[PDB]
């Protein structure tokens, strides 16, 4: 232990602390291999002239006939496949995922927030039905196949607003842990004549590209609102968009593993063709919560709020009739709001009662 | 045809019922019968879940004020 | 009300030790009626457990039959109260060893229990007691019928797990029936409750023996080949050297008689280098 | 995007209850967000304010941005009614 106090007095800093310069050398080597690269053109394959010669159109540029790299999946290079071109020899370097519309990108990368199944309350039969019609083809397709039926294309959830259709669909998506396309039908209509149907096309193209995917198109009555021949420009483009949606959902090109959810408050005005089966195979009635459903919603949304002593739900249920969902959540939230009006770190029963009172007055 | 056996279900009687239903509705009815069979955990449908599916598909609930009629 | 009944419990118990059914039934009916109207929590439980206890100790089955059919026919009953009643009758019917009384009481527990309740697992316990009774009586087809009427897929109260394994009791008494299709269907629809039964248990042997005997009658060998290899693999079978060598003899004579395909080639060249068959070299040879 | 709206609450007058409500609506939950998390609840996220067309809501918003010394964004309803698609 003469010169072995801890480690030679010096090797402690030289072995790893002063070996961080090797990590910096690793960084330098990454800079090296990034430096030897040259970048590549991008483009879309237009045709397969022969086994080797491909017609490729560079983006916002000229088109060429080009070859492909020696080790590549030529069986994957379908027409329209976005590809990369060597900037000098102009040969197929690597295929790329299809370009996604910025609107579709934004509508796709909104985090569902991993909402669980407990946080719904009092939808048991309907949530079981939706679980069946969407989940089951995505968990055991062999069950459906051996039964002797085609897995369902999708379903509709109709009910008054604030009744949890968005939340229920979000819960299905989170439980599936799949790609989710949250959409509101009022947000796809465009002043430009052919852009709404085009956006529908891009939506379903992304869906087919990113299987398994869930197309949740809220407020569908803003698109599938029945076809009439009055002839006004806006509603006529609405008819065109509805036709495009019908084609993309039960048209010539069949859908495999996309399972699309549609919610609305006015089920009756939907177009019969959209209302016909094959496209929307089930119509789910997410109706206003019942008394037991109301107490379930209350208790499930009373979790995070800290209660002190006594908090009962039947009183709020009996004296909070006609509410729905988000209103009960509002009751809990503004009860929490009340809690700091008198500066508590907790809640009391009268707090809840006056909270539901104010929420009911706001409801009137 | 690809469906499992119906166990002596009056398919001909279901056909004979006068109802304005398109082939999409027939495909629905059959599919919904399969779904009900899955839910009840019986692989061979019969008149019970088939009948529930048939009633479910063609609801056509009038909900119409009788002064129209 | 709860005060009346709680100072009545001494009074009504000292009254009950005389039998005298009529008046006590009337007063308990009145108090249970008022508590059903008022939706009370503990007095209802005390009063109904009290009446059921009094009938059972006083040794009348027509009187408790009347209690069951009244507050089944009577309305506004707390579901937990009916549940406690039927579960108490269950624990008051499984310990009794009187055959006519037991059969009549299970008949009553059968016809009261339309509208199954969270305690339907405890009722599954009594229907397995009824399963024992039909095993000792001779009823076979109606036996499977009755224990399947208390079905499990509509039963949603807590995950099935191993607890309600009466899916496998169905396959067992239905192997007594010899109707394998029912067993294949429940195995196929166990998908909702995990594909495999909960591992590291003792029902492994029971389920796989139903499976092997079912295949033995079928005449298939390959799936049974894999199944007996799995029976070999488990460490539970590796407790006593005897049991290993017996089961291994069984596995080998099950495996020799199979035809040829490729997946069994995968199995055989995965199992050929197994090191726990050398204690019995005849079957290894 | 103005940063300094130049109000000391001495410019706005007659909305004393309204200005105290303002403070406890935005800035008071902002400084004591820890006491909000102690409650295990989320803070309020917006304020609804109404009055006659010339009632000075804009200047009060400027004053709020002033005492909270935060950056100030601004959107106008009559600006958002036209300009077709894109207001969002
Ligand atoms: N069981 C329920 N029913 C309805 N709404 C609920 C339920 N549980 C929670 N919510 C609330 O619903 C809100 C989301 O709006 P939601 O009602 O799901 O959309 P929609 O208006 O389409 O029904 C959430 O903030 C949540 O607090
Ligand atoms: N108490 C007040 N103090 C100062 N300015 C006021 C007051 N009340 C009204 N105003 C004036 O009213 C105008 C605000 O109008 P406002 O209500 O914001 O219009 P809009 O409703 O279109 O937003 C400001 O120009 C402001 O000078």
């Amino acid at each position: 232990l003469l010169e072995h106090k801890e480690i030679d007095g010096r090797l402690k800093e030289l072995r790893e602390q002063l070996k961080e310069l090797t990590k910096q050398y690793e960084k330098s080597e990454n800079d090296l291999k990034a430096l030897q690269s040259v970048g590549q053109i991008v483009g879309e394959v237009l045709k397969q002239l022969t086994e080797e010669k491909f017609i490729v159109k560079a983006t916002n540029g000229p088109r060429y006939v080009v070859g492909c790299r020696r080790q590549l999946d030529k069986s994957k290079l379908k027409p329209g496949t976005r590809v990369a071109l060597d900037m000098t020899t102009l040969t197929i370097m690597r295929y790329l995922p299809r370009e996604v519309d910025p609107l579709v990108y934004n509508m796709s990368h909104e985090d569902p927030g991993n909402v669980s199944y407990s946080e719904i309350g009092g939808l048991s039969e309907q949530i079981r039905e939706l679980r069946e019609v969407i989940e089951l083809p995505l968990t055991n397709p062999e069950l459906f196949q051996r039964v002797g039926i085609i897995p369902p294309k999708g379903c509709l959830l109709y009910g008054p607003p604030g009744t949890g259709k968005t939340l229920l669909a979000r819960a299905v998506a989170s439980q599936l842990d799949c790609n989710f396309l949250k959409v509101v039908s009022s947000s796809i209509v465009d002043k430009y004549i052919g852009e709404s149907a085009r956006l529908i096309r891009e939506m379903f193209n992304y869906a087919r590209d990113h299987q398994p995917c869930i197309i949740f198109m809220d407020e569908i009555d803003a698109i599938g609102g029945r076809r009439f021949s009055e002839g006004t420009s806006a509603d006529r483009e609405i008819q065109r968009t509805l036709m495009e949606l019908l084609n993309q959902m039960d048209g010539f090109d069949t859908l495999h593993r996309v399972k699309m959810i549609m919610a609305t408050n006015r089920p009756d005005t939907l177009d019969p063709a959209l209302l016909r089966p094959g496209r929307l195979d089930r119509k789910i009635h997410i109706d206003l919560p019942n008394e037991q459903a109301r107490l379930d919603i209350l208790k499930i949304h009373a979790g995070p709020i800290t209660k002190h002593g006594e908090i009962d739900y039947e009183a709020i249920v009996k004296l909070s009739d006609g509410f729905n969902g988000a209103d009960l959540r509002n009751v809990c939230t503004e009860a929490g709001m009340f809690a700091i009006r008198a500066d508590h770190d907790f809640v009391v029963q009268e707090d809840f009662m006056k909270a539901v009172r104010k929420v009911a007055d706001s409801k009137k | 045809s690809k469906m499992n056996l119906s166990e002596e279900v009056d398919l001909e009687d279901y056909v004979a019922r006068p109802d304005k239903i398109s082939g999409a509705d027939i495909n629905s009815i059959c599919q919904e019968s399969g779904m009900l069979a899955v839910r009840e955990n019986r692989y061979i449908v019969l008149a019970k879940d088939f009948e529930k599916a048939y009633k479910t598909v063609i609801k056509k609930d009038e909900q119409e004020h009788e002064f129209y009629k | 009300y709860s005060a009346t009944v709680d100072q009545r419990l001494p009074e009504c118990a000292k009254l009950a030790k005389e039998g005298r059914l009529q008046e006590v039934i009337e007063t308990l009916l009145s108090l249970e009626k008022q508590t059903r109207t008022a939706s009370d929590m503990v007095s209802t439980s005390r009063i109904l457990v009290a009446v059921v206890k009094m009938c059972y100790e006083a040794k009348e089955w027509d009187l408790l039959n009347e209690n069951i059919m009244l507050l089944s026919k009577r309305r506004s009953q707390l579901k937990q109260a009916v549940a406690k009643m039927v579960q108490q009758c269950c624990t008051y019917v499984e310990e009794i060893t009187d055959l006519p009384i037991k059969l009549r009481l299970i008949d009553t527990l059968r016809m009261v229990t339309e509208g199954k309740i969270y305690v339907e697992i405890e009722r599954a316990r009594l229907t397995k007691t009824l399963a024992t009774i039909k095993e000792q009586n001779g009823d076979v087809k109606e036996a499977a019928s009755i224990l399947q009427e208390l079905q499990v897929e509509t039963y949603g109260s807590m995950e099935k797990k191993e607890r309600v394994e009466f899916i496998l009791e169905q396959m067992r008494l239905c192997l007594a029936v010899k109707d394998y299709i029912r067993t294949q269907i429940i195995s196929k629809k166990i998908n909702t409750k995990f594909f495999q039964e909960e591992n590291t248990e003792k029902l492994k042997l029971k389920y796989y023996n139903l499976m092997i005997q079912l295949d033995q009658h079928e005449g298939s060998y390959l799936s049974i080949c894999k199944h007996y290899r799995a029976i070999y693999d488990t460490p539970c079978i590796q407790a006593e050297s005897e049991k290993w060598q017996q089961a291994l003899k069984s596995v080998v004579l099950y495996v020799i008689l199979a035809p040829f395909d490729n997946e069994q080639s995968d199995l055989v060249h995965r199992i050929s280098g197994d090191k726990k068959l050398e204690e019995i070299p005849k079957y290894k040879d | 995007v103005d940063e300094r709206p130049t109000e000391q609450y001495s410019d706005i007058g007659g909305l004393d209850k309204q200005i105290q409500e303002l403070v406890e609506a935005i800035v008071l939950p902002m400084n004591h967000k820890e006491k909000f998390e102690n409650l295990g609840i989320q803070p309020p996220k917006g304020v609804l304010m109404y009055g006659p067309p010339g009632t000075g809501k804009t200047l009060l918003a400027r004053a709020c941005a002033a005492q909270t010394k935060a950056t100030f964004l601004k959107l106008a309803g009559p600006q958002l009614v036209q300009m077709f698609i894109g207001d969002g």
